[PDB]
């Protein structure tokens, strides 16, 4: 057993992240990094999401951060490497995380660099009030702000403000949707409801056949 | 200065 | 134009029922019948909906009902003879029908081996809370009444009562699942509200930074 | 004698 033992402590570190015992879950993908690099190899497809998961939790605990790079590019390789749109995605993911490593080391035309990878891909593949391209958005107009672009730091503030605006809007037309199936839904419920005295009449209509008839009624028909 | 990062984990929720 | 002109006489009739006006109806199906007949012959495929509204249309016209019994039959041939779910439904419904002639011809022997028919079919495609399945329940406890088999028709009206109640209990759970996903909805909205404030902050910060940066800043960096 | 099918028309949508 070594990739049921890898996806517990993909857990394990995952919910020692949320949790923010950032250490517990280094140690968590670290061995899950191990268990796959020793079975699969350090560079196969099958150990592309624990070593991102591990240089994501490398990046927080700078908060060493070369070896969060070194973890995040070799997953970005594992990940790109794939043609699915969920490797994709994770592949712009560990760009992500590469630009907020860039950030931290200071090196702002890198991150715009990485936080432009990471927007490129997922504007191929998502939709366009999806909160990561806010985040996207977002990361980038800080990278180019600390690198003192403000005018095309400001125009990225504004893309994520406009992805955020426009699922205010998408959520605005699920809500009316909702109620208003619900809407539906209950007054079915009630139509239903009257339905069934109705038949209740049509079973006494016929239990009193029945008992007022004898048995040779039907044999004679 | 770190309180922009914050922000960045809001906007994404996570 | 002949599959043109035919689909809109359908239209036409359909709501000529729907509105009752009945002769009105039958002419509309008469006619789309006699469209396709004269296009593809009266046993193709192309025919088989309009020869059923059109006996649908007959049907209710008797209420000639000769009539009715031939369009239909022709039409479950030409459903049967398909394997499609639509159409195999189709022919249940075609089924439905002529047990429904069978009744207004006290022939209720033969309702029984209609409705079943309709009902062996519908239970193969559709799920147990299908008001469909409530109505051919309901329609075979009737014929099973009038031909004077009181325990099989009480049999048949509660199947139907159980159809209707099951499908109270799924739609009593899509109203907790739309209201509740409205409640999430709602929830997300006011999130985002919050975090444009925030947004609009950055954006701020950077233009007072190019106003009062100078245009040396970044060529010296 | 009639109602019998109006009933059924109810219990289907239609």
């Amino acid at each position: 057993d070594v990739d049921s033992e890898a996806k517990k402590l993909l857990g394990l570190g995952q919910k020692h992240l949320v949790m923010g015992d950032i250490p517990a879950a280094v140690n968590a993908f670290q061995e899950a990094a191990s268990l796959l690099g020793k079975k699969y190899g350090e560079t196969a497809n099958e150990c592309g999401e624990a070593f991102f998961f591990y240089g994501k939790s490398l990046l927080e605990l700078a908060r060493n951060l070369e070896l969060a790079w070194d973890m995040l590019d070799l997953a970005k390789i594992i990940f790109k490497r794939q043609e699915t749109k969920e490797a994709q995605l994770y592949a712009a993911q560990a760009h992500l995380k590469l630009g907020e490593v860039s950030v931290e080391s200071e090196n702002y035309v890198q991150a715009v660099e990485e936080f432009q990878s990471c927007l490129n891909l997922q504007e191929q593949y998502l939709e366009a009030h999806d909160r990561l391209l806010a985040e996207t958005h977002y990361q980038l107009g800080l990278a180019y702000g600390y690198n003192s672009q403000y005018d095309e730091a400001v125009a990225q503030f504004s893309k994520s403000i406009e992805v955020i605006e426009n699922r205010m809007a998408v959520l605005n037309e699920q809500v009316k949707e909702a109620e208003g199936s619900s809407a539906e839904y209950k007054k079915e419920i009630e139509e239903l409801k009257e339905l069934l005295p109705e038949i209740r009449e049509k079973i006494e209509d016929a239990k009193e056949s029945q008992r007022s008839g004898n048995v040779a009624e039907l044999a004679l028909k | 200065m770190p309180k922009d990062i914050q922000l960045a984990r809001r906007i994404r929720g996570e």
